[PDB]
């Protein structure tokens, strides 16, 4: 019913990539569903890594097959993907997958986890406030998330209690190679003096969480 | 792998067809061809699992067909929602699944929407990191194409600019952002800075000054 992917977001070149998938809403035991991994790469479309089902029936993608190891744990409800001799060509968003039927169609898909393949070091973001630039009865205020690596960051407002009028912009790669993005929320102007707005920035690759309160300039 | 066109387009209410071409062993040989929908920033979603057939959620506007080695996906009565990237999948042998390169589908009859531009000066907290960033946020516009130019006083700035490619958003319109990086000194050494966003021959300019 629902799928989740976990594992490191950064891998150094020539090192092995390990990822785990946890399935909820379904047994991992049924006649017959294979369970699996598919990936998406920048500058190209989807590439099927392959799927495994118990006891040990597996399918592997050619070229990939030599590096690639895949194991299924039925007891935990967890599946694991391993890929060796990782090269920049393996930088990709990896999706957990349920195969259906030998299977030919994939659903549902896990949200996916980014993996960047680089020798560069990890760096948490610097978060700076953007003070409220008004439309009558509505002001925009936000957070600037600068110089982080690698992707992604997530942003919420007031611990998730704010969803109306929230927009988070796509990140920018820079000449430095550090990413930056910003997130903004539209709020009633009358509320600025009485209500406190806090953006919650999460960056899993560096295990950084930053909660920045944004104050109106005086 | 499988071959599909890089892009395709149609008007609202109208029909669009995109194709997936394969080797005798891939599409001509076996019945199974799946089709997937991916909105940007989201995981793909299954639209077809067997060349004709449809999953329980999927709308009837989506239909599949096959002829020899070629597979076709047809979207009938286009909606702004349908604008996205579409992929096709077929079996290569007992041992393999193969994916098409993907097709970018735009709906081509849609109303123009002017961008909303918000410009932010460097925060005080930032300016004593010894850094300075001007932030130009552009939202709620269609078509998804803009030009961004920066001005120091009346003269153009090229050095510090970084600009995103525009991308689709939940409301079905487009957002983009542009950043100008400065040292605190050059920030303080000018009267004002400006962000100009040009969209469909019309421009919006916002200005910020260190004195604010
Ligand atoms: C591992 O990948 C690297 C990438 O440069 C390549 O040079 C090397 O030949 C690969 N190793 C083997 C045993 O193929
Ligand atoms: C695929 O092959 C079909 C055969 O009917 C052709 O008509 C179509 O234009 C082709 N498309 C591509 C992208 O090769």
């Amino acid at each position: 019913v629902q799928l989740q992917e976990s594992g490191p977001g950064l891998v150094k070149p020539a090192e092995t990539l390990s990822l785990t998938c946890s399935v909820s809403g379904e047994s991992i035991n049924t006649g017959h569903y294979y369970w699996g991994w598919v990936r998406q790469v920048p500058g190209k479309g989807l590439e099927w890594i392959g799927h495994i089902h118990y006891t040990t029936a597996v399918l592997h993608n050619p070229s990939l097959k030599s590096r690639l190891t895949i194991k299924i744990y039925t007891l935990r409800n967890q599946i694991t993907l391993r890929l060796s001799n990782v090269t920049a060509a393996d930088t990709a968003v990896y999706h957990c997958v349920r195969s259906g039927g030998k299977p030919h169609w994939f659903s549902p898909w896990g949200p996916g986890i980014h993996v960047t393949v680089s020798s560069a070091s990890t760096k948490g973001p610097s978060v700076f406030p953007l003070a409220p630039s008004t439309s009558g009865g509505t002001a925009a205020l936000g957070c600037l998330v600068k110089d982080y690596f690698p992707e992604p960051v997530t942003v919420s407002w007031n611990s998730g209690a704010l969803t109306s009028g929230v927009h988070t912009f796509p990140a920018v790669l820079q000449s430095s190679g550090l990413y930056s993005l910003s997130s903004v929320v539209t709020v009633p102007s009358s509320s600025l003096g009485t209500q406190t707005y806090i953006c919650n920035v999460n960056h899993k690759p560096s295990n950084t969480k930053v909660d920045k309160r944004v104050e109106p300039k005086s | 792998a499988l071959t599909q066109p890089p892009s395709a387009s149609g008007s609202l209410g109208q029909s669009v067809t995109i194709s997936c071409n394969g080797t005798s062993s891939d599409i001509g040989g076996w019945n199974f061809v799946s089709w997937y929908q991916q909105f940007p920033g989201r995981a793909p979603r299954l639209i077809i699992f067997e060349v004709n057939k449809r999953p329980s959620g999927v709308p009837g506007r989506f239909s599949g067909s096959k002829s020899g080695n070629s597979a076709s996906l047809t979207v009938s009565g286009l909606q702004s929602d349908d604008e996205g990237q579409y992929f096709c999948s077929s079996l290569f042998g007992r041992w393999d699944v193969v994916f098409g390169g993907g097709t970018k589908l735009t709906v081509l009859g849609q109303p123009k929407a002017a961008p909303s531009v918000t410009l932010f000066p460097p925060s005080s907290e930032e300016l004593q990191a010894n850094k300075a960033t001007l932030v130009c946020l552009i939202s709620d516009f269609y078509p998804g194409a803009v030009t961004v130019a920066w001005k120091a006083d009346s003269s153009p700035v090229k050095a510090g600019v970084e600009t995103t490619t525009p991308s689709k958003q939940s409301n079905n319109k487009y957002a983009a952002s542009s950043y100008l990086s400065l040292t605190p000194e050059q920030w303080k050494s000018h009267r004002s800075y400006s962000c100009q966003v040009t969209h469909e021959g019309s421009t919006v300019e916002k200005t910020v000054a260190p004195t604010e």
